[PDB]
């Protein structure tokens, strides 16, 4: 956290900054409230504060756990995309549902995500996750 | 059968794409009808002797030009100050104010400005008067004759080197890598002690009194005794001035390091050790491999080794290699791209080994010049390296055979090429979304007023590496900033004089960074990144695709294949190229305009408005795109003129240019015929002009050709603009 | 226009006699003076019940209400001659595609197939060379090319007069002080001038009329430029390319089983030609208006 | 002018002959397939480069193929001035 | 159809077929053949300082 | 200082060496 | 002006206009001659 980094809490353009700090929604204590939960954080000479990545538990929640976040959401539809292009193809309406979704088993799958990772992980050891490079025919060349 | 005569085909055709066409290949030897070999390797023998004898006609014009009309003394006299001189200006065409905003530096005729800065280096090797290079272009002239006249000799029968006197590698290796440069800079070595320091020193050493006066008084005792600390004699002063003796010193070879309190720059006697390290080094690396006589490496033969200790290989490092290094021999296109991506890294790698150690004097203080050199170094570079990849894809049609490569590592590669741009897709496409979103995410939160709901990274990596290396400004204390770790006791043995430089970090090193330069510095990975999936796209199809892979018998050429699938066209192998030089003129122009913002922020040392305004675009294009530009702008309008309105003319006739690059991208060959029958329709049948008639019947132009010349517009037109804008920025602000 | 960038060059060549407004070289549209003045008296004679004049920009008195220019009669200098007959050159080259495609639109001297084939269709091989583009709708895509130029520049034209000698305040002595200043007589004769002279003015709020309550209105000026540069992309270049590209994506998602059933294949040329003029005119028309709306905000 | 490529999957429904406008193609009797007289191209001289025949070809890889050249001459140029 | 020279003089190129069927005759022309695929192509290392074209094996 | 005549001089070392050596150097590939 | 004579006064237009007019007419009819002869 060096760099020559004021703390955001003792760092004065900052506090300068919140006396007449917008209130921006229609609440009058939304700008100085803010100001107050950015604290935390260290400033610098322009006033405004830097973001530390390093675990470092000065600022590891501040990035960690949004990344986790992202990782579940992106699982979950990944997941969920690719269960119910699987499913479509064992009905012989191939092309003709590829644009009319099947509503009453489009439900279903979506909220069957919930334990996503874990399965995947199966899906890893029992070998469930990819065809073999001969297998797939799709030619190069 | 005349023209041309090099293709008996091309001479058959009454249109006058054949001029067209009749220049576009008389410079694509083993393309020309009826020529083996040997003659194309002598003739290219006798071709790039001309090369280096045109190159030397260039250095005595530039030479002998300042050696008549410029200000060379004048320059010596008030060195800082005085502007050099380009040569004499002459045209009746021009203005007013011309002659009246010229004549300066006591001249009374047109002079004209002079920006590359042969003055500096050449004081530098110590010159002083114009006689001086007035005989330096009179001798390297006969000296290009000379050599003109060598290249003559050859062509003469009794003087016909053979192709194997070609094919043989070893011997130009070592004569190359030991006696071209190793015994050359070794020359130079000599040339610095016995005439370049003592000018340095202010005594005057001609071709005459250095017969008989010493480099050192000490001097031939450590000749042969050994001790060589006695040359490291008494160092130059704390106060010594070049040309002069304030202070002066009697070492010939030091190893101060750092910077010279004067001048700013590299020290000479540093530069002297230096300069004898790496010739004695190549000498002994002269004699690596193996010649003609009997011992060494053999180099077809030493990676022919396919066993050792038992386990036998499958290579070095454990890799097929066998069956290749014939090739490096056999083809030409695959040595010319060695060599082209080499130079053009080593050349980026100069433009960046400049604006922080000064090799020559007064470099820092005259920004212009060393501005426009870095600029024009880097732009050589970038489409530099693009000659290296359009080779290998034009290598790959031409020179290469299957079955003697059968198994070995290329083969290896190509059949697993389709991950690889894959993921290079992947990673392309996620900086650019990120890279993207996270500027977007900035605008928009200060479109609203509210700053401190936009995000700001700090970059730490490079922090460690700069304290790392030795910088205290952190205060981290480590790797000498820790001045009692391990490794705290070494690095140059002159490492004092160092610190002293890199703590006083006033000077351009290794400058302080910020949130901007992360974001920016991600732009030219994702540009790179594009730049060469582009191109290994193309070289990787210079053979085939999925859905036309006949093309490696079509050639490296139009082939268009008309509308199958809702089209084919820009498919030919070097479609690619048009798009990787763009890719590669604004990833030069990103760059070089960070170098600029950041440099011009250090000038006055106002670094706020870079780091206040580099998060959002807005910023960008509003505080340094139009706030140095009046400066320039009014070089001439309705009320008067300057010494900068050909720089605005510069400036238009540049995007005249450019827009005319459009104008022949867009439209297309199916429109600029049918006028052109009407056209022709008209001299048939108007009278007093059905006279005259056609050398040859006009058509309109070729698909490629039009493509060729797009291309050629629009590059035209963005060299000049921006070459314009920053020499006038630099010398119109400083 | 030859004759504009010959002045262009004078000015800048210290000759400034070789210019060709009033102060120099002379030229000057009688004609439309002539026809104004026989429209400023007429009222009496050929219209004996009628007051006054139809408009007060040919004839009359300087009419208006507070500080504020209702309408005074219009000058016609010099400037006026090229402008008007670069708008009759603009127009002459617009009806020359559109006639061409008109007329050689089912029989060329090369292609006797064209009604015989549609005026819908990309191409004819690369025979006699090349034959992109010999359909009509492509002739009418250059047309709309050069109709925008047109409009383009008589909305330009049109606005920098009736903000220059037409519109501003007014005194009690019904002084009107213009906006500008009369800038053409002085700058709309050499094209540096024309780039300075109008676009300082058009411009230099914009990057600061935002950061307030009637202002944040952030403009999508900065915003239009990016999907004009997305739109030139799809002129420049090919298809195949884009093929090639999908088939590898294509592998690796077959590789992962994901494979689309639906088999995606890339534009063809004319929907690409399509999409990048569409993508053209739209960034070029929301630039402008965002330009004179900020900038009569600037003053209304 | 031109060069033209032949090969063995003419099928033999002869929709090529029809489309070429400039009499470059007859069918040559063969003995392979049920065709018995497959395509070949005896007129190179008036090719034109319009290659309206391989998109009249429906066979998998389309049996006919036109190498491009670069001996071009007034009748493959086709004007008729 | 009747091709002319700049002499006067008339070629007669076609009809040659009757009606321009263009497939059928009882024996057929026969100047040059190439009946082979395209999996084994010529190429530029091996076929080399000459100019024929790809079709001599 | 600068020169004289001796500027003519160094103009007619040219036009013989360099001049037809580079001459022959181009004729000698068959125009 | 300096010690030199007047030769930068005229020796810009032979080279710039009469050069290059004997250089693109000579050049002109070379690539029209006849066969086998070429100068
Ligand atoms: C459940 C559905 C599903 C799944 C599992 C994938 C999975 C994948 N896609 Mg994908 N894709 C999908 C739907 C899906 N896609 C759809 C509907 C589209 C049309 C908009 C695309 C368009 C698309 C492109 C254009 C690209 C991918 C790429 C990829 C690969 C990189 C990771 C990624 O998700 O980037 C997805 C990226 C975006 C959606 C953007 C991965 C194999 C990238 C790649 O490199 O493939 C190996 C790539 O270039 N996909
Ligand atoms: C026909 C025009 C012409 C020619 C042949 C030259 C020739 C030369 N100029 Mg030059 N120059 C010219 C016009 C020209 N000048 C004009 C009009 C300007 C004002 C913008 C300059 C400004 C200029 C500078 C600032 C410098 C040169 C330099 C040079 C030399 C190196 C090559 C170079 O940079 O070319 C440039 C050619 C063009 C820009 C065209 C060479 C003798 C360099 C030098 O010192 O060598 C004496 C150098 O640093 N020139
Ligand atoms: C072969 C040519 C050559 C010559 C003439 C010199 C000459 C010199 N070197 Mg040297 N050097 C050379 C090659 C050469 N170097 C090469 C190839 C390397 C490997 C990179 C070095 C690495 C080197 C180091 C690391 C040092 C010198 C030092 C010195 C100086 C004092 C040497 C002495 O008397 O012992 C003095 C012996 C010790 C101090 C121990 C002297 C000027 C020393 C110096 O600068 O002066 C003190 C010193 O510290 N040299
Ligand atoms: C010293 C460096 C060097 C050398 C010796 C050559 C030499 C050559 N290049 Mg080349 N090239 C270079 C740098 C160099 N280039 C660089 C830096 C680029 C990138 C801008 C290119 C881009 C390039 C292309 C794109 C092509 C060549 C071609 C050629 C060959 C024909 C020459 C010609 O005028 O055709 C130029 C012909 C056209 C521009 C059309 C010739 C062997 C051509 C070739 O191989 O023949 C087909 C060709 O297509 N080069
Ligand atoms: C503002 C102009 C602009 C923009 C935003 C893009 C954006 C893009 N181009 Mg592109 N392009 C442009 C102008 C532009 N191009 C022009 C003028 C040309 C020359 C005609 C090209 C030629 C070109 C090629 C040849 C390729 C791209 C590719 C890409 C993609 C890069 C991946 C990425 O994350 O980018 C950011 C993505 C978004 C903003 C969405 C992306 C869709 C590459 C690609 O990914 O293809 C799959 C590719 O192969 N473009
Ligand atoms: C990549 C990291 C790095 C780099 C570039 C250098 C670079 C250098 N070290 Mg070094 N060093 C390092 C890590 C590094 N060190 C570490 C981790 C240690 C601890 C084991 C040391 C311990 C060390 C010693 C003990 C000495 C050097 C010396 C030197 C210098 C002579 C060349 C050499 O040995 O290498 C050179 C500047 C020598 C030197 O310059 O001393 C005068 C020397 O004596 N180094
Ligand atoms: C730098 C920009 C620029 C310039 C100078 C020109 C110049 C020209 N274009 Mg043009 N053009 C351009 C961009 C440009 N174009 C672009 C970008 C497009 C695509 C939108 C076109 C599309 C286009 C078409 C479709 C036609 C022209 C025509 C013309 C010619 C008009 C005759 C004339 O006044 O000569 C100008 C002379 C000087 C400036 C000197 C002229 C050569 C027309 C033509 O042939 O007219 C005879 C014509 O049919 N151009
Ligand atoms: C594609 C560009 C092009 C090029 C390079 C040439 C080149 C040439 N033309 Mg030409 N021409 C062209 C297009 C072109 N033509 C078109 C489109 C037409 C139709 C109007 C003509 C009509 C034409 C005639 C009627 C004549 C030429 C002549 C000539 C020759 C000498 C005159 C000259 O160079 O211009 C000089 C032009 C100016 C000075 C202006 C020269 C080989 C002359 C000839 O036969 O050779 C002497 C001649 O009498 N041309
Ligand atoms: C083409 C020329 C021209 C035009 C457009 C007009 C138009 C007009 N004249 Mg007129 N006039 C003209 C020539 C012209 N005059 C000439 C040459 C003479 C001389 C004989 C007259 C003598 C004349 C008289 C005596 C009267 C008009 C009137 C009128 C108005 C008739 C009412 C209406 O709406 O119509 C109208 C504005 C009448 C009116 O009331 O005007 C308002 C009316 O009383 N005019
Ligand atoms: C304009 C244009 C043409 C027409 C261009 C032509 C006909 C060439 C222009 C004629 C010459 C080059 C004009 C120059 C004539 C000079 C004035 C004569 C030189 C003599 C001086 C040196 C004295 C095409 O053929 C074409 C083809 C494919 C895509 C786009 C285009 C395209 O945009
Ligand atoms: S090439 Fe096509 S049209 Fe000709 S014979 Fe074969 S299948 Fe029939
Ligand atoms: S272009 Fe095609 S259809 Fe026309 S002559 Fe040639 S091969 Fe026959």
């Amino acid at each position: 956290v060096g760099a020559g980094l004021v703390p955001c809490s003792e760092s004065p353009e900052f506090i300068q900054r919140a006396a007449s700090a917008r209130n921006t929604t229609a609440d009058p204590n939304s700008g100085q409230k803010r100001f107050e939960r950015y604290a935390q954080e260290l400033c610098g000479p322009e006033g405004l504060p830097h973001l530390i990545v390093d675990g470092r538990l000065n600022h590891a929640g501040d990035f960690l756990i949004p990344s986790i976040l992202f990782l579940y959401i992106a699982g979950w539809i990944g997941w969920v995309g690719r269960a119910y292009l699987q499913e479509i193809k064992k009905r012989d309406n191939t092309e003709l549902r590829e644009v009319i979704i099947d509503v009453p088993t489009a439900l279903p799958l979506m909220l069957s995500g919930f334990t996503w990772p874990l399965a995947a992980v199966k899906e890893l050891l029992s070998g469930e996750l990819v065809a073999k490079d001969d297998e797939i025919p799709v030619s190069p060349r | 059968t005349k023209f041309p005569k090099f293709s008996q085909d091309l001479a058959q055709d009454p249109t006058t794409r054949r001029l067209w066409y009749g220049i576009a290949t008389a410079h694509d030897f083993e393309t020309h009808d009826g020529m083996t070999e040997e003659n194309l390797y002598q003739k290219l023998f006798a071709t790039h002797f001309g090369h280096v004898a045109i190159i030397f006609l260039w250095t005595s014009s530039l030479l002998f030009h300042v050696a008549w009309q410029g200000n060379f003394e004048q320059w010596i006299k008030d060195p800082l100050n005085v502007r050099p001189i380009a040569h004499a200006i002459w045209d009746p065409h021009f203005g007013k104010a011309a002659v009246d905003a010229f004549t300066q530096a006591g001249a009374t005729y047109p002079v004209n400005i002079a920006y590359s800065g042969v003055y500096h280096w050449w004081y530098t090797i110590g010159m002083r008067t114009n006689n001086d290079l007035y005989s330096g272009a009179v001798f390297l002239l006969i000296l290009a004759g000379v050599f003109l006249f060598a290249g003559w000799l050859h062509l003469q029968p009794k003087f016909r080197p053979s192709l194997s006197w070609f094919k043989s590698a070893e011997p130009r290796l070592n004569h190359h890598l030991a006696g071209l440069f190793g015994v050359s800079s070794l020359a130079w070595t000599g040339h610095l002690v016995h005439v370049a320091i003592p000018e340095s020193r202010g005594q005057h050493v001609g071709w005459d009194n250095f017969l008989t006066t010493l480099p050192h008084p000490e001097g031939l005792r450590p000749f042969f005794t050994g001790n060589w600390g006695v040359y490291a004699a008494n160092p130059d002063t704390a106060n010594h001035v070049f040309g002069t003796s304030q202070g002066a010193g009697t070492a010939i070879l030091t190893f101060l390091g750092g910077f010279h309190p004067q001048t700013q720059s590299l020290w000479l006697t540093d530069m002297a050790h230096h300069h004898l390290a790496i010739a004695v080094l190549f000498i002994i690396a002269g004699h690596m491999y193996r010649t003609n006589f009997g011992i060494g490496h053999s180099i077809k033969e030493m990676l022919n080794a396919k066993n050792f200790f038992g386990t036998k290989t499958e290579g070095q490092f454990n890799l097929p290699h066998q069956g290749l290094y014939d090739t490096i021999n056999n083809s030409l296109h695959f040595q010319l791209s060695l060599a082209l991506a080499a130079l053009g890294t080593i050349t980026s790698l100069v433009a960046q080994h400049m604006y922080a150690l000064p090799p020559y004097a007064f470099m820092g203080q005259d920004f212009t010049t060393q501005a426009a050199l870095y600029t024009h170094h880097q732009y050589i570079a970038v489409f530099l390296m693009v000659g290296a990849f359009a080779h290998a894809g034009i290598f790959w049609v031409r020179d290469y055979d299957a079955e003697q490569n059968k198994g070995n590592v290329l083969d290896r590669v190509l059949q697993h090429k389709e991950a690889i741009i894959s993921h290079l897709s992947w990673v392309s496409l996620f900086l650019g979304f990120h890279t993207l979103g996270l500027y977007v995410h900035n605008d928009v939160v200060v479109a609203f007023g509210t700053p401190e709901k936009q995000i700001l990274i700090e970059p730490v990596f490079a922090q460690f590496i700069q304290a790392s290396h030795g910088k205290v400004l952190y205060g981290l204390n480590t790797l000498l900033s820790n001045p009692d770790s391990v490794a705290s006791t070494a690095g140059a043995a002159w490492l004092p004089g160092w610190l002293d430089a890199i703590n006083n970090g006033t000077n351009s090193l290794f400058l302080t960074i910020g949130p901007g330069d992360f974001l920016v510095h991600h732009a030219f990975a994702l540009g790179i990144h594009t730049t060469v999936l582009v191109l290994v796209k193309g070289a990787l199809d210079a053979r085939g695709s999925k859905l036309m892979p006949d093309k490696k018998d079509f050639g490296y050429a139009f082939p268009c294949d008309g509308p199958g699938r809702g089209g084919t066209c820009d498919i030919s192998a070097w479609d690619a190229f048009y798009l990787a030089l763009f890719w590669a003129l604004n990833t030069v122009g990103w760059v070089t305009f960070y170098w600029h913002w950041k440099h011009l922020g250090i000038w006055q040392g106002n670094v706020a408005q870079f780091n206040e305004s580099s998060t959002y675009l807005m910023g960008w294009l509003r505080d340094y795109l139009w706030l140095y530009s009046a400066q320039l702008i009014n070089g001439y309008n309705p009320y008067g003129m300057n010494n900068l309105s050909v720089w605005a003319w510069m400036f238009l006739f540049g995007h005249l240019v450019w827009a005319t690059g459009f104008m022949f991208l867009i439209s297309w060959r199916g429109y600029w015929q049918e006028l052109i029958e009407t056209l022709v329709w008209a001299h048939e049948r108007t009278p007093l002009a059905s006279l005259v008639r056609w050398k040859d019947k006009p058509v309109a132009m070729s698909i490629v050709q039009g493509r060729l010349v797009g291309l050629a517009h629009f590059t035209v037109g963005y060299v000049l603009t921006y070459a314009a804008f920053v020499i006038a920025s630099t010398a119109g602000k400083f | 226009f030859g004759l504009y960038i010959h002045n262009d060059t004078m000015q800048a060549l210290g000759r400034p006699q070789d210019m060709f407004s009033d102060t120099a070289i002379q030229l000057q549209p009688v004609f439309a003076q002539f026809v104004q003045n026989i429209h400023t008296l007429a009222p009496g004679s050929t219209a004996p019940n009628a007051l006054e004049p139809v408009s007060y920009a040919f004839g009359g008195g300087v009419v208006a209400v507070g500080g504020k220019i209702a309408m005074m009669p219009i000058a016609l200098g010099t400037a006026d001659f090229m402008i008007h007959h670069i708008h009759a050159f603009q127009i002459h080259v617009t009806v020359l595609i559109l006639l061409k495609g008109f007329l050689f639109a089912r029989n060329s001297r090369l292609i006797p197939d064209k009604a015989n084939l549609g005026f819908r269709f990309p191409c004819d091989g690369p025979g006699r060379g090349g034959t992109c583009q010999v359909s009509g709708w492509d002739h009418v895509f250059l047309g709309l090319f050069w109709m925008f130029n047109t409009i383009a520049i008589a909305v330009y034209h049109f606005s920098w007069k009736m903000q220059s000698d037409v519109w501003g305040t007014i005194d009690p002595d019904g002084t009107i002080a213009h906006i500008t200043g009369g800038n053409f007589a002085m700058s709309a004769n050499t094209i540096n001038g024309w780039l300075r002279d109008y676009q300082w003015a058009q411009a230099a709020q914009v990057i600061q009329s935002y950061g307030s309550a009637l202002s944040a209105y952030g403009l999508l000026f900065l915003g239009a430029h990016f999907v004009w540069a997305f739109s030139l992309m799809f002129l420049f270049s090919g298809r195949g390319y884009w093929q090639e590209l999908i088939e590898s994506i294509v592998w690796a998602h077959n590789k992962l089983k994901v494979a689309p059933t639906i088999q995606p294949r890339a534009l063809s040329i004319i929907q690409g030609r399509a999409v990048g003029v569409a993508h053209y005119l739209l960034g070029a028309i929301v630039t402008i208006w965002a330009f004179f709306e900020a900038r009569i905000i600037s003053v209304g | 002018s031109h060069s033209v490529k032949i090969y063995d999957t003419c099928i033999g429904c002869t929709q090529c002959v029809r489309a070429c406008p400039t009499d470059v193609l007859e069918m040559v009797p063969w003995d392979g397939c049920k065709a018995g007289q497959i395509a070949a191209s005896p007129r190179t001289e008036d090719c034109v480069g319009c290659k309206r025949c391989e998109t009249a070809c429906p066979t998998d890889f389309l049996s006919i193929r036109v190498y491009l050249s670069n001996a071009e001459t007034t009748r493959s140029m086709g004007l008729a001035y | 159809i009747y091709r002319v020279y700049p002499n006067g003089e008339v070629q007669y190129l076609h009809p040659s077929d009757g009606v321009f069927p263009e497939k059928v005759n009882e024996g057929r022309q026969k100047v040059g053949y190439v009946d082979r695929n395209i999996g084994k192509n010529p190429d530029p290392a091996k076929l080399k300082f000459s100019g024929m074209t790809t079709y001599n094996a | 200082m600068s020169i004289s005549d001796t500027q003519v001089f160094v103009a007619l070392v040219i036009a013989l060496i360099p001049g037809v050596l580079a001459f022959r150097l181009a004729t000698e590939l068959y125009k | 002006m300096f010690s030199a004579s007047f030769l930068p006064s005229i020796l810009v237009p032979l080279t710039g206009l009469v050069f290059p007019a004997i250089a693109m007419a000579l050049l002109l009819i070379y690539v029209e001659r006849e066969d086998p002869s070429g100068i």
